[PDB]
């Protein structure tokens, strides 16, 4: 016969739930958590939400659940479930949405000297406020903020759980169940016990457990597909300076076809990155410089445009102009004969309208070159500085700078 | 009243719901399934799933709910709550969501004799898997499979509801005028019923309801296939503008584009699906495929009309094809002092002449590219309205069988 | 039915399903479990999910529930709420989206010799690594692993029913192919719990991907505007245009690189070798929009500063049009009116030799469009033969 | 507090029984007054033809077996009682969208002395209402929530409109009642008419559920001001560049230009106006009429821009000018149309007189493609007189029959009866 | 605890959690509400729902679980599940996408003198009307009406715990700055009801959003697109680039319009100041298309068929290039003999017809540089009065 039967008979019989498990008056109950995490399973930008995948390891003594193994044929641990026991409300507090307890209730392993063991399994969505100042080559540090939603620091005592006599101050991770993201590499995973000191110890906020998450984003997919095509099509904005500035040339549709395809991968940055106003993203910092730059650009091939088609008809070119810009920077015999001396004179005054043009198309080729080199040098230096101090954005050494203790097993 | 109140305690003194009525051992309880419809609600095609605001007949005899009307004041039938009474567990074994059972669990009607009726009503979300062939000139064969999901044919013995005046099966989804709307994108057809078994499992049988159902494209001709067909217009017309104007480029590269577009955001609305092409699709990538032969020929036809002598020799055939044969048939047909100003003169003059020989060369391939570009005109003219109406010919021909063949 | 209406009072009568059903404390409960797949609802490939419409087959025996049917007419098969009797807490370990545990409480059967089968209903959404590295031609292997949470192997052991999971009754998805699908058995040891095994079972399936619906809306288009890039070669530059096409390639690559990042997941472990191509595509519109802009200045070279150099001139009229055998290229007042004509001659010399020296420059650009246009096709159809190991050629 | 007694003494000691109706013998009927009040009227989502709504649900009746003398008992008038305690009216909303039937928040019920009892609760319902995009954005809707009791007949129930008093003389509640301290007035629906009705279907029996029930009309007009401001209007400034686009000269090189972007601009307008409504085919919708007939104009204009440039770059070496194109577009339509208006010197001869007649042979050239350029701003000055007088009265007439377009006045055509709350019947 | 589940058992054996906590049925339970603001999870603007996550603070005090704590070992205070005592029924009046009551049984603390504390969170998904005029700088005002739902002000009374909502807790929310928030109690006799008020308390928060997303997502490229106007008149007509520069403007400027639609409320109560402004802009940039085909087609101007007016070489070749300053603008003997005196007045009518022409071409350049003065003074005015 399954002895387990009449002792857990014996046990829940005469066992209120709803009673916290206090011995005496002055008893705290010592809560013990320790968080093992199996999948980080995305960090949802728009929503600034962390989901995870992760056992919570919870324990506590219960002195009602107490037997002698003699009296039981040796049983020294049973499997109650948990609905039918006093468990304490440890709950997630930073919840995205409504889920403050855990999705699964398993059953509690209670052993003969009345220590309680729940290992429940939980999705848990938590808020991260999250940081584009540097994206995407951000870290980001989420939190998972863990503390008694009824009892206050006078009944429960939240605390880490220490084998060894060691406490385990971090996320613990068990290699026989746990998946890579392949999008966040987790670089410090620490576990510290919180006051809010602005309380007291009741409250039931005065203490919390708080399980950290400094993720660094693997940003190689970003590059590749966002960043390199960003640039390569915002380089396009230098070779306006080398096509001809007159009908056909087309250094307004170049200019204005590249303007519209940064445009382009501005809306395809906005899918990407949260709405929030605190920061702009990096990439989001080049694209509006790049933009900016196109424009100048744009203004710079209408300004050339309208010095090289400059006639003597509409604009006198100036002997300063000129020089600044070419010097420095770079019966019927008698009726017969006048008809042939008009024709001559007539084809001179039109030779000397076109060199007239052929000196201001001069003027606007040595232009386009000066501010070609000027928009290349800017251009150049605008993308080095910016995904170089992208690359620049190191995950900090300690998972606290002020603590010299790295929180690691 | 009071006596509704001792019928109900004397009825349910013994009675266990978690025992299916079978007065004897072997007994099968037979249980009538109908379904009446009172909204198509969505036919959604990405997750290929079918939401319906549906009322399930139900009905079944239990032997344990029996009594006399007349000991009990003439109480001939009483409404009870569904969970106090044993009911088959009929579920919609299709649902593509995790909703199997009802949603609404109205009260049985239970008549003096056993006879109990439920008619709860759901929102089913069933899985229809879509024949994306012909979209949106299409018809879908959506069903709702109804069986016990606990009792197999040795236990309750599924058949169909009876119409008003119980003498005759209902073999259709019944459908009330007073209650129903029309969905608007989609007319119902077909909807007969069908009970189905399984040769290789004995024990299975079910109670399937057919939508054969229409699709009312009037939406997607309007917002997809004339813009598109306005843009295979301006296709055919790039062969008519001059080489000289310099837009034949603009103009082509303009209906690639607008109807690249048009494709990208057409691939919304039609199913992912990998079986077929729908028709739609097909289309467009007919037309757009024209299109990029357009902007090729134009090409070819900018590059011939930009020739000359400095720079191209016409090779014997160009000119025995496009100068001689085709044009026809294209009807396109076409003192020292005055001794140097003499020889001043004889330059200028010879200059003339020579200007007007390569000008005469450079005129003979411009007239070139003009007829090949005519040629071009009345080819792709042919292929876009021939292909246009195959295309849609073959859409229109697309009607659910008379017969819905269950 | 009388019978047994009195059965299933006696039956729970005094029946506890908290306890194992075990005769003794030592014993373990043998649990065969058995997967069947209905329906492949959904391959989330941004989210990394896997919707499965499935049932979940256990089966175990519970001596408390036997009965002889001779006391009972004969009753040999009953139905009970699950709800009622001990049920294994079967979880599903890499749940990412769903329940952990069965939620859908329907009835089991239970014979008279204390025999249980219970096939609850479950749509799993578990983790589902994606390998984007041949979309759309990917296959993919993604699982459902299964155990007892809180019992260890010593306790109440699972085991499977066959090999493989059930998929008799399994609906064809019209988006993926099943390839193979095995279960497999593991022990594992949990750092939690390091002294006693915990019983798993991981279903897995290799999925393959049917990819004519992503070749049709999105390859092929790509591919088109690939082709005509190098079309731009064959424009003239006196048409004033190819900046038209070539910046229209342009855009529209861009527009579908938008697709092709909101299309699949943003995971660095493995570079997507559609997001690869896309790349090497818009280096080569860029290269093309480089040297046609090269092209259009060479074209439009003022040879009054400008002269030609000797080896351009050698190289591009010399050697390289004898090269191109399918090209069809080329290989008183009276002196004052003396006077008067003597300018014209000389301004008509003059523009002549001008004119002439410009030409040059122009046979140099259409020769160098010849070369690029034939490299550029050589390039293209290089490319669209090996993308994918040659996958989107052969479909 | 006697509460406690007095509850007890109706639902303990006199053994009240949830399940049965409050009837003294099974043949009498339940009456079950119904009334609704808006809250506020959430969205009504035209893609998904569903209409959100925050409503109050007020029912009322009678129960005899919660009666008692408020003298026996302090004097106690009034009493709140859970609804899982007492026997309650399963109304059900039969169009909803999603799968809720019933009411959000259960709250307690009122009872008096003398068996009322009364029962508000607030439910957000989500009902079907089919769209008519006929004249979208001017456009007026008539959405409806029907409300059955699927838990009993017609013979057990009887489902009504709620009655009021005003001088002693009772009149049904035939609307939704729009209480002004507790309405939130929408910022795009204005509600024109909200009535009431109990319907019955004398083709059923009272045998069952589907013989009647009472449905709360709500004929909701759209305000036009965002759709006008944001939608209407750039469509209708980007169409008539494309009628301008005639006035381009030809050698300009960017009429087809002009005409293809307001083209495609118009385009990229349809497919918005595409994404806003349901996809169904009863009717297209009046913009979406507008943006066909413009695009198709436009495309008229692109396809007369290229007969334009055709004909204006045409020359003597490829085309003849006949006397019958040029007698029409250089005599007739440009005044209809008032459109604006020793051996040495032998060679020399010889070679001077070769020189004269090629500059003469160029001139006439030149004179042929002249005319050629007239004929091309005769044919696009027509273009433009015959295309945008059709465009701006196409327009005007599109946009006019949508804005004559309102609600009919009356619900219920064949009703003379306002439905109003000023005017009980 | 053996002393506390006595307790327990005690208080509520006889304990029957559907009276209100009076002595007698004629006074009324005083509740103390607070409303603690812990996030605000979303602000939907389309749909017009605000989303928050809060803590609603209730406090009343129940006779019948009072105790002695000497005859219990001296316990104080137990906490108590919500569902084994009466609950006071605030309902959220303007709820829109959630529910109307508290969802959360969570466990309340109970003083032995039998004052309660409960305090169970919630997601409130309340209406808010949103005010669209000065997007994306504008300040939202909407609130949330709690009530207490079937008791009347003489049966259950609520009164705010603090003048204000408590954000002590409060998490930054990156998109909004609470600017003000307050509590208002109220007595409403509604039509149901008319005999006895109904007591409620709103509270409303006045958040200021940050406006940096839309700056630079929307404002600052449509101040680009914008700014890039003016160009086209700068730009000679022989460029035969002026439309290109112009219609893919308006394009951009629509297209952006456009998306500026997609993120407010399709309420026509008021017109954003950005989206009358970006209509402007294009009312502003179909002006300049249209005076610049005016402009490209003076250009073009043959001479043969158009003379130019006096009213137009008056003004515009007289008046304002004087005007304006800042710019730099201003035998067979017979037969050969016959034929070279054609020439010659060929060249006669060449050379007039080209003076001509070169008139027309300057008032299009006079024209353009006064639409370019024009633009530069609108921006100029522009830009000096935002600052
Ligand atoms: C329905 O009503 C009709 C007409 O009174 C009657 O003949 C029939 O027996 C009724 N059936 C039921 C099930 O009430
Ligand atoms: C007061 N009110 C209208 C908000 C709710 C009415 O609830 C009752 N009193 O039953």
């Amino acid at each position: 016969e399954n002895e387990e039967g009449r002792l857990i008979e014996k046990l829940l019989g005469d066992y209120d739930k709803r009673i916290i498990p206090a011995k005496t008056l002055d008893h705290i109950i010592d809560v013990t958590l320790k968080l093992t995490l199996t999948n980080l399973i995305s960090l949802n930008e728009k929503e600034e939400a962390l989901t995870t995948n992760v056992w919570i390891e919870i324990q506590w003594n219960d002195y009602r659940l107490s037997w002698n193994t003699s009296e039981y044929e040796g049983i020294d641990l049973v499997r109650i479930p948990s609905e039918l026991l006093w468990l304490p409300d440890v709950v997630l507090e930073n919840n995205v949405d409504g889920q403050f307890e855990v999705a699964y209730y398993a059953n509690v392993l209670v052993y003969n000297d009345g220590s309680m063991y729940w290992l429940p399994p939980a999705i848990y969505r938590s808020t991260c406020p999250i940081a584009v100042t540097y994206f995407p080559f951000d870290w980001q540090n989420c939190s998972l903020v863990f503390r008694s939603q009824t009892y206050n620091a006078h009944e429960v005592n939240l605390q880490l759980s220490a084998e060894e006599g060691e406490a385990v101050e971090w996320i613990h991770i068990d290699p026989e169940d746990f998946t890579e993201n392949g999008e966040w590499t987790i670089r410090h995973r620490p576990a510290k016990k919180n006051y809010n000191w602005q309380l007291t110890k009741d409250d039931t906020d005065f203490q919390e457990i708080i399980f950290f998450l400094i993720i660094q984003r693997k940003p190689l997919f970003y590059i590749i597909n966002i960043i390199a095509p960003c640039v390569l099509i915002s380089s396009l904005v230098v070779l306006v300076y080398f096509l001809p500035a007159q009908a056909g040339g087309q250094k307004c549709t170049l200019s204005i076809s590249v303007l519209l395809a940064q445009t382009i991968f501005l809306f395809l940055i906005a899918q990407k990155v949260p709405e929030t106003s605190l920061n702009v993203p990096l990439i989001g910092k080049y694209l509006i410089f790049v933009m900016f730059v196109s424009m100048l650009i744009v203004m710079n091939c209408v300004i050339v445009l309208n010095v090289s088609l400059r006639t003597p008809n509409t604009h006198s070119l100036s002997e300063k102009i000129k020089h600044l810009f070419l010097g420095f920077l770079p019966p019927e015999i008698k009726s017969c004969v006048e008809a042939c001396n008009f024709i001559a004179k007539s084809t001179k005054e039109q030779n000397d309208s076109g060199s007239e043009n052929e000196n201001w198309v001069l003027i606007g080729k040595v232009i386009d070159k000066a501010c070609f080199w000027i928009a290349l040098l800017l251009f150049s230096i605008g993308t080095l500085a910016i995904f170089l101090t992208g690359h620049f954005n190191q995950v900090p050494e300690f998972p606290f700078p002020g603590d010299p203790r790295k929180y690691v097993p | 009243s009071v006596m509704e109140d001792t019928l109900l305690s004397v009825l349910f003194e013994t009675y266990n719901p978690k025992v299916r009525p079978a007065q004897t051992v072997g007994d099968k309880v037979t249980v009538r399934v109908g379904l009446t419809l009172t909204n198509l609600l969505i036919l959604n095609e990405k997750i290929e799933e079918m939401t319906t605001n549906v009322f399930l007949n139900l009905a079944w005899t239990d032997y344990r709910l029996q009594w006399d009307p007349a000991a009990y004041e003439g109480i001939k039938d009483l409404r009870i709550p569904s969970s106090d009474v044993w009911q088959p567990d009929i579920v919609l074994m299709n649902n593509n969501d995790g909703s199997f059972e009802i949603t609404l669990h109205v009260n049985v009607l239970v008549q003096h004799t056993g006879a109990v009726s439920w008619q709860p009503s759901a929102i089913y979300r069933s899985s229809c898997t879509i024949k994306v062939m012909y979209f949106p000139f299409d018809w879908q064969n959506c069903t709702m499979v109804f069986k016990s999901y606990t009792y197999d044919t040795s236990e309750v013995t599924l058949q169909h509801a009876l119409d008003a005046k119980g003498e005759r099966e209902v073999k259709e989804i019944v459908i009330n005028k007073d209650a129903f709307t029309e969905n608007g994108q989609w007319s119902i057809e077909h909807k007969p019923s069908r009970k189905n078994w399984r040769s290789d499992d004995p024990s299975y049988e079910d109670v399937t309801f057919y939508l054969i159902i229409q699709r009312k494209p009037l939406f997607y001709i309007v917002y997809t296939i004339i813009p598109c067909i306005l843009i295979s217009i301006l296709a055919i017309l790039v062969f008519y503008l001059p080489p000289d104007a310099g837009e034949k480029m603009s103009l082509s590269i303009s209906a690639l584009l607008a109807v690249t577009v048009f494709l990208l955001l057409l691939a919304d609305k039609v199913p992912e699906t990998s079986l077929s092409v729908p028709i739609i699709i097909r289309y467009l990538m007919f037309i757009m495929i024209l299109v990029a032969f357009s902007v090729i020929l134009s090409v070819v036809v900018l590059n011939l009309h930009h020739r000359s002598p400095n720079t191209h020799t016409m090779p014997n055939w160009i000119r025995q094809i496009f100068i001689e044969t085709l044009p026809p048939f294209l009807w396109i047909q076409r003192p020292q002092d005055l001794k140097e100003a003499v020889e001043a003169i004889k330059y200028i003059a010879e200059q003339l002449e020579s200007a007007s020989e390569f000008d005469d060369l450079k005129k003979d391939w411009q007239y070139v590219a003009m007829v090949a570009d005519r040629l071009f005109l009345y080819v792709f003219f042919v292929i876009c309205s021939i292909g246009t109406f195959s295309i849609f010919l073959d859409a229109s021909h697309n009607v659910p069988p008379d017969n819905p063949f269950a | 039915s009388e019978h047994e209406t009195r059965l299933v009072a006696n039956l729970l009568e005094n029946y506890n399903k908290v306890i194992r059903p075990v005769e003794h404390h030592t014993h373990f409960v043998d649990i065969t479990v058995g997967l069947q797949l209905i329906q492949l609802i959904s391959v989330d490939e941004v989210n990394q999910i896997v919707e499965t419409n499935v049932r979940l087959r256990q089966q175990w025996i519970d001596v408390r529930l036997r009965w002889n049917p001779a006391d009972y007419g004969g009753i040999k098969k009953i139905r009970l709420p699950s709800d009622d009797v001990w049920l294994p807490d079967l979880v599903l370990y890499n749940n990412a989206d769903g329940d952990f545990a069965i939620v859908h409480m329907t009835k089991l059967l239970l014979d008279y010799t204390g025999k249980i089968m219970w096939t609850p209903p479950a749509i799993f959404k578990s983790y589902c690594e994606i390998i984007v590295t041949h979309f759309p031609f990917d296959q993919q292997n993604c699982t459902m692993k299964l155990g007892i949470w809180t019992y260890d192997g010593t306790k109440v052991s699972i085991s499977p029913e066959s090999d493989r999971p059930d998929l008799s009754t399994f609906m064809e998805s019209g988006e993926w192919v099943m390839k193979d699908y095995r279960g497999w058995k593991h022990w594992v040891y949990y750092t939690c719990c390091p002294d006693t095994p915990y019983l798993d079972i991981t279903y897995h399936f290799i999925m393959q991907r049917i990819p004519l619906y992503f070749v049709v809306n999105v390859i092929i288009p790509c591919l088109l505007f690939s082709f005509l890039t190098g079309l731009v070669f064959y424009l003239p530059t006196d048409s004033g245009e190819k900046m038209t096409l070539s910046i229209s390639v342009l855009l529209s690559l861009t527009v579908f690189l938008l697709v092709i990042v909101e299309l699949i997941p943003s995971t660095s472990s493995a570079v997507p070798l559609i997001g690869k191509y896309m790349l090497f595509t818009m280096i080569f519109v860029i290269s093309s929009i480089i040297i046609t802009v090269v092209v259009i200045n060479t074209h439009h070279r003022s040879p009054s500063t400008h002269t030609m150099p000797q080896w351009v001139r050698k190289i591009f009229i010399d050697t390289i049009p004898n090269v191109m055998f399918f090209s069809t290229m080329k290989r008183p007042d009276v002196k004052s009116a003396i006077e008067g004509v003597k300018y014209i001659a000389e301004h008509m010399k003059s523009d002549e030799e001008s004119s002439n020296a410009a030409e040059e420059w122009k046979y140099v650009a259409m020769v160098i469009d010849h070369i690029l246009l034939c490299v550029f096709m050589l390039i293209c159809i290089i490319g669209t033969v090996s993308v994918f190991a040659g996958r989107l050629i052969e479909l | 507090n006697e509460e406690e007694r007095l509850i007890n003494d109706l639902l303990i000691v006199n053994k009240y029984n949830k399940h049965v109706r409050p009837v003294k013998h099974n043949n009498e009927v339940v009456n079950i007054a119904l009334s609704l009040t808006l809250s506020n009227l959430i969205s009504l989502k035209e893609t998904d033809e569903t209409l959100t709504s925050n409503v109050w649900m007020d029912h009322a009746w009678y129960d005899h077996r919660l009666t008692w003398n408020a003298s026996e008992y302090s004097d106690i008038s009034i009493l709140r009682l859970p609804p899982e305690l007492v026997w309650i009216p399963d109304i059900v909303l039969q169009n909803n969208n999603d799968g809720q039937y019933h009411v959000a928040y259960f709250c307690n019920v009122l009872v008096r002395p003398n068996g009322y009892v009364t029962w508000l609760p607030p439910a957000i319902f989500r009902s079907s209402c089919p769209i008519n995009v006929l004249y979208f954005p001017f456009d007026w809707q008539n959405c409806s929530l029907k409300f059955t009791a699927l838990n009993y007949d017609a013979n057990e129930i009887t489902m009504d409109l709620m009655t009021d008093t005003i001088d002693g003389k009772d009149y049904p509640i035939e609307w939704i009642i729009i209480d002004p301290e507790a309405f939130t007035e929408n910022g795009e629906w204005e509600i024109i008419h909200k009535p009431a009705k109990k319907n019955i279907y004398p083709d059923k029996f009272p045998n069952g559920t589907n013989y009647q029930d009472v449905t709360f009309y709500l004929i909701i007009r759209r305000k036009p001001l965002f759709y006008v401001i944001n939608f209407i209007t750039p469509c209708v400034l980007i169409s008539f560049l494309a009628s301008l686009a005639f006035y381009l000269p030809a050698e300009s090189g960017e009429k087809m230009s002009t005409a293809i972007s307001v083209l495609l601009a118009q385009a990229v307008f349809l497919l918005l106006t595409s994404q806003r409504l349901p996809e169904t085919a009863l009717a297209v919708p009046l913009i979406g009429k507008y943006l066909m007939f413009i695009m198709s104009l436009v495309t008229g204009v692109i396809v007369n821009c290229g007969i334009v440039l055709n004909f204006h770059f045409r020359t003597p070496s490829t085309h003849v000018l006949s006397t019958r194109v040029k007698q029409i577009f250089l005599e007739k339509l440009p005044r209809i149309l008032h459109m604006s208006r020793h051996d040495e010197i032998k060679s020399g001869i010889d070679s001077t007189n070769y020189i004269v007649k090629q500059i003469k042979e160029k001139n006439a050239y030149d004179e042929e493609v002249g005319n050629w350029n007239l004929v091309g701003q005769t044919i696009d000055r027509l273009s433009m007189f015959i295309i945008t007088p059709v465009m701006v009265l196409g327009t005007i007439f599109i946009f006019v029959m949508g804005n004559f377009n309102h609600p009919p006045a009356k619900p219920f055509e064949g009703d003379p009866f306002d439905y109003s709350s000023d005017h009980p019947r």
